[PDB]
């Protein structure tokens, strides 16, 4: 069983610009393991496949976040530390495109359709359960989650919105942009670290160890 | 990878 | 209005070894154009977007299809030309890894739901009618086309496996692998034109040109 | 972008 009200609920409870962009994302992921407890017999998977669930998921999970907290912002983000970045100060860091990307994919895709808090708790567990994980000792089980959770998710959305058909396959199209935003962050990321000018704390640190 | 197996245990 | 009959029509009228792959998808890209012209309403579009289109989507298009074309096909995928290439092979060419990807995330993944032909078709017009592709000049038109295309595959699914409500979820849950499995596709295929010990023809190279 | 253009007029 997966309740839309149970992830909601996980949602609910956890509530230059490169520097402190790297420090937000640090300060989320610590908020994301608690948020990963909250879901639905996530907690009842093996800690190994909970470990890899999280290694290969927390960007994509981070970034969608950041995006739909920053629907009220224009043309900017806003971060979990509080400070606010605009495309200005994007560009004016050499990451210009990239920030173009997530504002035009996902923040005005999310606000245009209104994507509301249960929808993006259902696609951030979608995301958590990703059965194509490298080394999952049950990959069956994985997917059997994410199938319940989307099979949750189509049932809200036709409830909820009923005169929009379209809607539950609209949510699910917009996860190819977050994987391909996602890869180009991450691409950064390594490069930040390669320089070694820019400060990565410690769980920032461990995400970015290799397999 | 210590932070995450810590978290997650506790 | 966007019958999947129509869609399943275009795909049945188109029916070392990294050389042999970049000879393949060369080949691949003319028989290409002639799939779109065949999808309902792309030739109404103007044909700056349709270039725009098939430049944002080629990769993609021609790995869904060689993908499903080697379902029959034990570790290895059938190319456009009739040549094999197995695991064991793409190994000893330093390419093992990528793709293993596309076996265990595409191959195995299409064989095992064993999705057909119309859901194929479906599947690469979502992808050919990107409203995220830059510079079009009217992303709503191309989006609009892109709708109609989810809910003609959706009716067909609930139509054809009625058993399995989650069928059009899965299918579209496929795209976000298939286009960081493009990326990664495409990063390799920029470093064989760097190293330009690889015979990459003309209309391969076109695709490779900066806009 | 030549071919492309091409096979698509043609
Ligand atoms: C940790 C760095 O990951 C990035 C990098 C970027 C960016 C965002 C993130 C990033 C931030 C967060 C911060 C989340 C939050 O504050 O809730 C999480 C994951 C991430 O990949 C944006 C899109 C702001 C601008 C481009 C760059 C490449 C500098
Ligand atoms: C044109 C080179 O694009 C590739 C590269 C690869 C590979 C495939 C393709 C590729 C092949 C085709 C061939 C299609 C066909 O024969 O129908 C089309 C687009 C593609 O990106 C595989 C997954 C076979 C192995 C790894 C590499 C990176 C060598």
């Amino acid at each position: 069983d997966m309740p839309v009200e149970r992830i909601l609920e996980a949602e609910l409870a956890v509530e230059d610009p490169v520097t402190n962009i790297c420090q937000a994302a640090d300060k989320q992921l610590f908020t994301l393991v608690e948020w990963a407890k909250r879901i639905p017999h996530f907690s009842e998977l093996p800690l190994d496949d909970q470990v890899i669930l999280l290694r290969a998921g927390w960007n994509e999970l981070l970034i969608a976040s950041f995006s739909h907290r920053s629907i009220a912002v224009k043309d900017g983000i806003l971060l979990a530390t509080g400070l606010h970045v605009h495309r200005n100060s994007a560009h004016s860091a050499g990451v210009g495109a990239i920030f173009d990307r997530v504002l035009t994919e996902l923040v005005s895709k999310m606000r245009d359709m209104q994507m509301d808090k249960t929808e993006l708790g259902c696609l951030r567990a979608i995301v958590l359960f990703n059965p194509d994980s490298k080394g999952l000792s049950n990959p069956a089980e994985v997917e059997a989650l994410r199938e319940k959770v989307y099979a949750s998710l189509e049932a809200y959305c036709k409830h909820k919105y009923p005169e929009q058909p379209g809607r539950f396959a609209k949510l699910l199209l917009r996860l190819p942009a977050l994987r391909s935003i996602g890869l180009k962050c991450l691409e950064h990321l390594f490069f930040f670290k390669l320089i070694g000018d820019t400060p990565i704390d410690t769980f920032l640190m461990e995400m970015l160890e290799a397999p | 990878h210590k932070i995450l197996h810590r978290l997650l245990q506790d």
